[PDB]
């Protein structure tokens, strides 16, 4: 007990990980510690069509390019257009307080760390690992559920256009497809 | 060139470091000898062999530095070992002096120029890289023997009495620190720690194979300076060569 | 004593271009060669010192295409009509490949542009670039030809641009990332010429002056050797680091090299 | 008998005159002899190589503080092992550098066994402004290098440099019997020291395989360098040696789509001030983790994230193009144009490809033989 106090106390960081991991009931500690230790002859029609078409051909000035179409493609490539948006991130530095900023770097941790565990596990040649990768499922949903909703509440509330959690849902999304996708190939050798 | 022959004369002090009679117990002259022996056990590795004029000398010479805050520097760089009259106390001593040089602990082997260990054994590559000459060895003139040897060469052979001490000295001197060399494939270094080596009439009575390899250039230079000749000439002998 | 030189790459697959016809589109092969042309014309007006070279492949080979308007602009377009013309006219399919050989057009590009520099004299320096306008679908088959033809630019210095029309290529952007050049996208194909007198049209100091829209994101998928697809993981071997899709108890090129 | 000491040589004799001013075509043949000067490869040594495990000890006793090598021992030696692993990793992909640093008879691993230049850099960088205290240990330094490479696999050329200042270290146990065991783990140990030789080291480098070499000035320490950054050779084919790693592709972010996605590299988060939170990067193929550096291995998934081209430009070693035929313009039946740069062929010799039976000038022969390293006839 002493130790892991003296441990804790050691890193505010890790701290902070233990009591979102633990003190809200998303992982047990015994396992926290545990870690820590082609087509038809249409082609050929199409082939005869363009040479037919290219054989009988004259070079053209006013035909190649347009006013409208100048002014189009200029305005497109202006300052703030399609090909030159001009936002790209124009104040993420500043945007998404740092206060949040630190809860996402602190949940980015939690996420690698958790992750880390379950492709380690992965793949899975034992029957042993067979619970722990369920155990890891259920800890990456607790987790999620305790930390990422209200997270995306707090987004909502303070209405940040900037997709943070979309890469948190990629990467958990990712993991439980993979996941099922193990479980099935499971269930389908046992067939 | 196998060997790089060098007189020391004068330390960094540029004071002479002559083992004269009347200087063994100057502290001036003990304090270069140790500071000599310092940076020289930097500069060469596995293996220095050392020779003193004799066992009372020996005694004195390693007191001085004990006393002083000296010898405890040169023991993190190389151990100390020291040559005793017992037959079976240097044999060990010799035996851990071996494997002392054969890993990169490195040792120092402490002597005396007239001792059954000067000749009995030979200092082949690798062991004793430097061979240290604290003072030219002069046999002592007591107990009345040597004295009637020079009066028997003086009226028959016409011996001069102190060309016959100065060709004992050399013999000996040479006689140790020519060990160093055995093979073509094998190198060392040669030092000598007295201001009387410098002299024409001790010079002259080396072996002419060494006479060729000791420049005029460093015959009375100072100790910083002979470190950094050990440096450069141990730096370019180690390059690989061909037979 | 500035020598620019252009050397300016057509994809000219037949099939393309006559499914384009045959949707009666806005834009032909007759509007997309006179573009070609006029920014050719462009490039030679900017300065004097300047030379132009046109390259069309097609999926036999590639050809070097290269009153009141200038005489040698004029002798330069009735060339390009005369050698398309012959190209377009003398296609004929024989055999079932269909694949744009856009690596034996690069490689023909590389080969004029270092025979070019030899001939220029030892005060000036010539600077090269090549630009290359995709209209068919990107071959996978011709993936190593591709990497060594960009580390061949790269190891001279000579810029590649893209420029797609309707198929996106990741192999164009490869290139583009690699020598530095440009990759775009035409959002518009009738357009086309006036994105070619605005982004590419400058030289690549005048690029750094001016402002040009941020690279597309390039993708680096590696081809398998036994399927020649693009792949995003695979074992690769130790020794030869071959790329291989499914594992193998020998690596086939350790096996073939003794 | 001497070379010099017979005939006066008469290298003028050469040229000869027939037609009264034929010597022009003569020198025309010295211009076709000024070219072809080389082997056709820029290398001409080994064409293959193997996966290196490479562990650099530095030496941190009061020896370098010497200043043999301007400013010091210390300065000059990390400059160069800054500069020998950005040669390294440039001509090895998928290698791996560790550093161990010695000091006070004890030994440190200062950066982790990784393929990232950048951190080692760093790390050298800061370890610029060290302490030089203490002597070195060199049995403390093997033993954690063997230690980290025991469990790695063994068709791994497992590699250990060490730069021994300090003529003198302190073994707490029998250095031998380490050489030996390190003997018997297949491991390579090569030693550059800076002052003189020492018969250990030797003796280490002659049993372990490696090679022992000794610093005569900055330029020879680099050229010990240079010839140490080159892999060993390899046999045609040892065992099913195979590793799974990814290619993340350089999917950056735009705002004008709807999947603009800010995220943090993880690499970037350990760092001291904010980490990057740019558009996009490289994205793992696996768990979709975002790095800004390769070749980076993921941290979380653990695959390996190495760039295509990278692996690709050493494909040119594996299928050499082979030499065209040398054919006189003469003795050729055919078109007079090069097939490559369309030039009209006058010079007295045509190459002819093999496979494809195509014409090439000696400049594009040259070019297609040394840079293209593929012949444009067989591409079609
Ligand atoms: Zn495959
Ligand atoms: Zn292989
Ligand atoms: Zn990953
Ligand atoms: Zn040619
Ligand atoms: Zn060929």
């Amino acid at each position: 007990l002493e130790e892991k106090n003296r441990m804790l106390q050691e890193d505010p960081v890790l701290f902070q990980l233990y009591k979102d991991l633990v003190v809200s009931q998303v992982i047990s500690a015994e396992e926290f510690w545990a870690n820590r230790l082609a087509t038809s002859q249409d082609i050929i029609n199409s082939f005869q069509s363009i040479r037919q078409e290219m054989e009988a051909y004259t070079p053209k000035l006013t035909q190649v390019l347009s006013s409208s179409a100048a002014s189009s493609t200029i305005t497109a490539l202006s300052p703030g257009g399609a090909l030159m948006q001009g936002g790209t991130q124009q104040a993420i530095n500043q945007m998404v307080p740092n206060d949040i900023q630190s809860e996402l770097k602190h949940l980015y941790v939690a996420v690698g760390e958790l992750l880390r565990h379950f492709w380690s596990c992965f793949p899975v040649n034992t029957p042993f690992l067979e619970e722990k990768v369920v155990k890891m499922k259920s800890n990456l949903e607790r987790f999620q559920v305790t930390k990422l909703c209200p997270f995306q509440e707090k987004i909502r509330r303070q209405y940040l256009s900037t997709n943070l959690v979309s890469h948190i849902e990629e990467m958990l999304q990712t993991a439980y497809n993979k996941l099922h996708t193990w479980q099935s190939r499971r269930l389908m050798k046992k067939t | 060139v196998c060997l790089c022959p060098m007189i020391i004369g004068r330390g960094n002090d540029q004071v002479a470091i002559s083992s004269k009679f009347e200087t063994r117990e100057d502290i001036a002259v003990i304090r270069n000898y140790g500071n000599l022996l310092l940076e020289m056990s930097a500069v060469v590795p596995d293996g220095i062999v050392a020779f003193f004029t004799s066992y009372q000398y020996m005694e004195s010479t390693v007191a001085s530095w004990y006393e002083q805050g000296i010898l405890e520097n040169i023991q993190r760089n190389k151990l100390l070992f020291i040559e005793t009259q017992d037959g079976a106390e240097t044999s060990v001593a010799l035996e851990k002096y071996q494997e002392a040089c054969e890993n990169g602990r490195g040792a120092i082997l402490l002597s005396v120029a007239r001792g059954k260990v000067s000749e009995g054994i030979d200092f082949v590559h690798h062991y004793g890289r430097a061979v240290i000459m604290f003072g030219v060895p002069y046999v002592y003139t007591q107990s009345r023997i040597l004295k009637a040897r020079l009066e028997y060469l003086r009226d028959q052979f016409q011996i001069r009495e102190n060309d016959f001490l100065t060709f004992d000295a050399m013999r000996h001197a040479a006689q140790c620190v020519g060990r160093a060399i055995r093979g073509k494939t094998d190198y060392g270094l040669m030092v000598f720690a007295d201001k009387r080596f410098a002299r024409g009439d001790k010079r002259g009575k080396l072996p002419r194979w060494i006479q060729e390899h000791l420049t005029d250039a460093n015959l009375n230079l100072t100790v910083d300076e002979g470190v950094q000749v050990a440096k450069y000439f141990l730096r370019q002998m180690a390059q690989p060569f061909h037979r | 004593d500035e020598l620019n030189l252009l050397v300016i790459v057509v994809d000219a697959n037949p099939i393309w271009w006559g499914k384009q016809a045959l949707k009666e589109s806005q834009f032909t092969l007759s509007k997309c060669i006179d573009a070609v042309m006029v920014l050719g014309n462009s490039h030679l007006f900017m300065n004097r010192s300047n030379k132009l070279a046109v390259i069309a492949s097609h999926i036999q080979e590639s050809r070097f295409l290269y009153d009141g308007k200038y005489e040698l602009l004029t002798s330069a377009n009735e060339v390009i009509v005369e050698e398309i013309k012959d190209l377009m006219t003398k296609s004929d399919i024989k055999g079932q490949h269909t694949e744009t050989l856009l690596a034996g057009s690069l490689a023909k590009a590389l080969c004029y542009i270092h025979r070019m520099n030899k001939e220029v004299k030892d005060n000036q320096e010539m600077k090269s670039r090549i630009l290359v306008i995709k209209a068919a679908e990107d071959s996978a088959l011709q993936y190593m030809n591709f990497m060594n033809v960009i580390f061949a630019a790269q190891k001279q210095n000579i810029l590649i641009d893209a420029c797609v029309l309707d198929s996106d290529s990741g192999l164009l952007q490869q290139a583009c990332d690699i020598t530095g050049g440009l990759y775009l996208k035409v959002p518009q194909m009738p357009s086309l010429l006036q994105y070619l007198l605005w982004v590419f049209l400058p030289d690549q100091d005048q690029r750094s002056q001016l402002i040009l829209p941020p690279p597309v994101h390039v993708d680096y998928r590696a081809a398998c050797f036994c399927h020649r697809n693009l792949i995003e993981i695979g074992y690769v071997c130790s020794v030869c680091l071959s790329i291989f899709c499914n594992f193998s108890p020998i690596c086939t090129t350790c096996e073939t090299a003794f | 008998t001497k070379r010099w000491e017979g005939g006066y040589e008469r290298t003028w004799e050469i040229l000869k005159e027939d037609e009264s001013g034929s010597l022009k075509a003569t020198i025309e043949d010295i211009l076709f002899k000024a070219k072809r000067k080389r082997v056709f490869e820029h290398h001409g040594g080994v064409r293959l190589g193997m996966m290196r495990h490479l562990y650099v000890v530095v030496d941190g006793s009061r020896t370098m503080e010497d200043q043999d090598l301007k400013p010091n021992r210390l300065t000059c030696t990390l400059k160069l092992l800054e500069y020998f692993v950005e040669e390294y990793f440039d001509q090895n992909p998928i290698s791996q550098i560790g550093i161990i640093v010695t000091k006070s008879k004890r030994a440190e691993k200062l950066t982790e066994l990784s393929g990232n230049p950048r951190k080692h850099i760093t790390s050298l960088k800061k370890a610029v402004d060290m302490t030089c205290h203490g002597e070195p240990s060199l049995y403390n330094s093997l033993s954690i290098a063997m230690q980290t490479l025991k469990h790695m696999p063994g068709h791994t050329s497992r590699e250990v440099l060490i730069i021994f200042s300090s003529l003198t270290t302190c073994d707490p146990s029998n250095i031998y019997d380490l050489i030996k065991t390190l003997k018997a783990a297949k491991i390579r140990v090569s030693v550059i020291g800076l002052s003189a030789e020492v018969r250990v080291c030797t003796v280490l480098a002659r049993e372990t395989g490696g090679t022992y070499h000794v610093i005569l000035d900055e330029s020879h320490y680099k050229e010990l360098l240079t010839h140490h950054v080159s892999p060993p050779p390899a046999s045609s084919s040892s065992e099913c040696s195979l590793i799974r790693m990814g290619f993340p592709q350089h999917t950056i972010a735009s705002l004008s789509d709807q999947d603009a996605k800010p995220s943090f590299s993880m690499a970037h988060l350990d760092g001291n001030t904010e980490p990057g939170l740019t558009l996009g990067g490289y994205f793992c193929p696996q768990c979709r983790a975002k790095y800004c550096e390769l070749p980076v291995e993921c941290k979380i998934c653990g695959l390996t994230l190495v760039s295509a081209p990278h692996l690709a430009r050493s494909y040119h070693h594996l299928f050499p193009l082979d030499a065209f035929q040398e054919i006189p313009l003469e003795e050729y039946n055919g078109e007079r144009f090069c097939y490559g740069c369309q030039g009209e062929l006058k010079d007295q010799h045509v190459y002819v490809c093999a496979v494809c039976q195509n014409v090439f000038c000696v400049d594009c022969d040259v070019f297609v033989h040394d840079s293209l390293h593929c012949c444009p006839g067989c591409i079609h």
